[PDB]
């Protein structure tokens, strides 16, 4: 009930937001396309007991005024939309994209989500679908006694057919570039739905209009630096130790005082 | 540069350099490592206390 | 300690007899000019050609 | 920091693959010898990823 | 409250100076051309309850009177101007300098800082300058269609030009050297400044005056000692403890005068 008690509450809550986006972070090192996060923390009102610059006397004025803080609160968790590690996996049907874009999807209810994993797969109906069972956006078709698929630098996936003796065209693999990247909203299954705050997509051919560069065959890794997390939960698990102490101090403090 | 035909140009990239500077910068984050770990292990001690 | 940039050591490399027709080295500075689809233009020092 | 190593080991490999398919397949008449090329990538600028 | 406690905290703080210089000196350890760091302590002044050397009689006088100390303080935080060991990476636009004196440099505002790193590139408009953007202040430019660049002990540069198979001179490297090498202001991206601490800077031709000569194809290391870092960073630890069970011990004293 005492103003310390409650920043230190806040400060607590905040480490341990900290925490949990770390130990998000460290779980998912190994999903492909994953893209870490990073909290920032901003602090609250501040309590003006004597206002500062204010006309103390007809001359003088404080150069400071007296102003206690009410705690810290954790204000946004940004995305880091950076570019991953390329790796290698030698399949048919495995696309990873350099540098900036999403592959559409097109989601059971109706809507459209958006995808930066390139891992895809054929249903029983031939469509190009992802792993989850949702299909992309295009439509591409996949006819069945296929021998071989290629996917050029830019979207044009072809496929090579047994007695044609020239690979027939079967569509077009274009993707959507948004102007505020960190602004999407994330949900499950490595979707991105838009939102207010990002942009308007605008599909485009990869390799024009800023987009990225298919690669056939490679995957992208997560952008997780190991090693940078352990000195991130020592510093957050020093910072929680300290808060908790500063919980002690006060209420050892406030005993003292009810003990009388 | 005067063209040479049938020919290619290496990677100018000496094993025996990289290995030493592997060696010399294994042991320098190492030794950064150990200075996390002094400073950690100091804050420890002040917060028990 | 802030890192300064990385820098790429342009000493000429040792130029080996692979053989073929289509593959040539340069003994001094210069690029070969390439140019892409969209019609950007790069610069590359790699003898392999076809 | 595992991908530059894992590349450059797999590259390896295949040169060395090519190199074992090469001299195993010496003595077949209508065979022609194969040669492994490499290239190296860059996504962003300043570091390389094998 | 105590003056036990001050004391305790002055040392505290003593010793986290001491760390913090360490650990400084040992993250830029590869640093071409950096110079180790040492701090110097003092005494703060001293409560004297009885004057020694007093008139305590007559003829009697106290050999030595009650003096308290009240702390120490850190001086100083000075260079070390050590000669670094010289590499060899046997490239052409990096100069190590043997034995004293800096390179100069015109800073973007007008003014002049000085650098002991050699390791020069050309900008895009021919003129040397350091890793930063940061051109000689002697203006040596490096005229096109340049087969090679040749440095001499002494400062004078010759390139060889494509014809004539004779190598022209385009500048020279005269080196500035100082009375106090210590009283250099540091700042940051690897330079110093002139401050009244430090003397007048006065120019002079490499070989003359004292002045270094130049060596190209070499580079000059950090002069950090790695193998005392360790040894005084145990020291540090164990003092910093030391005075922590210090404070502690005044902290129950105080709680066990309380209790009363």
């Amino acid at each position: 009930m005492i103003s310390s008690l409650w920043i230190a509450k806040t400060g607590l809550d905040a480490q341990q937001t900290n925490m949990d986006v770390i130990a998000n972070n460290l779980a998912n090192v190994s999903t492909n396309g994953f893209k870490r996060q990073r909290a920032v923390f901003e602090d609250l009102l501040y309590q003006t007991i004597r206002q500062p610059g204010a006309q103390s006397s007809e001359q003088t004025t404080l150069p400071s005024g007296l102003q206690i803080g009410t705690g810290v609160r954790p204000v946004a968790t940004e995305r880091l939309h950076s570019q991953g590690n390329l790796s290698q996996t030698n399949n048919s049907k495995d696309v990873a994209i350099k540098g900036q874009g999403f592959f559409q999807v097109m989601l059971p209810d109706g809507t459209s989500a958006y995808t930066r994993d390139g891992s895809f797969q054929v249903d029983q109906n031939g469509q190009l679908v992802t792993a989850g069972g949702f299909q992309v956006q295009p439509a591409i078709t996949i006819p069945a006694n296929a021998l071989s698929i290629t996917i050029g630098r830019d979207g044009v996936v072809s496929v090579t057919q047994q007695g044609q003796a020239a690979p027939v065209q079967v569509g077009q693999l274009n993707l959507t570039t948004f102007m505020n990247d960190t602004g999407l909203e994330s949900i499950g299954e490595n979707l991105y739905i838009e939102t207010q705050s990002s942009g308007a997509p605008n599909e485009s051919t990869p390799g024009l209009n800023g987009a990225g560069l298919l690669y056939q065959g490679y995957v992208e890794t997560s952008n997780v630096n190991v090693a940078e997390e352990l000195v991130n939960m020592i510093q957050v698990q020093r910072a929680y130790e300290i808060n908790s102490k500063a919980v002690s101090t006060t209420d050892q403090m406030l005993q003292k005082l009810t003990q009388l | 540069g005067k063209l040479t035909n049938g020919a290619l140009e290496a990677s100018n990239v000496d094993l025996s350099k990289e290995l030493v500077n592997m060696i010399v910068a294994q042991r320098n984050y190492q030794s950064n490592a150990q200075t996390i770990k002094t400073q950690d292990q100091i804050l420890n001690t002040l917060v028990n206390l | 300690v802030k890192v300064a940039g990385i820098t790429q050591d342009f000493t000429d490399g040792t130029t080996t007899n692979t053989g073929r027709g289509l593959d040539v080295a340069i003994s001094q500075n210069g690029f070969f000019r390439l140019v892409d689809s969209n019609g950007s233009v790069f610069y590359s020092r790699n003898g392999q050609f076809k | 920091s595992f991908s530059q190593a894992v590349s450059g080991l797999n590259a390896a490999a295949t040169n060395l693959d090519v190199i074992g398919n090469n001299i195993a397949n010496s003595a077949t008449y209508g065979f022609k010898s194969g040669t492994a090329s490499f290239a190296d990538m860059f996504a962003g600028s300043k570091v390389g990823l094998g």
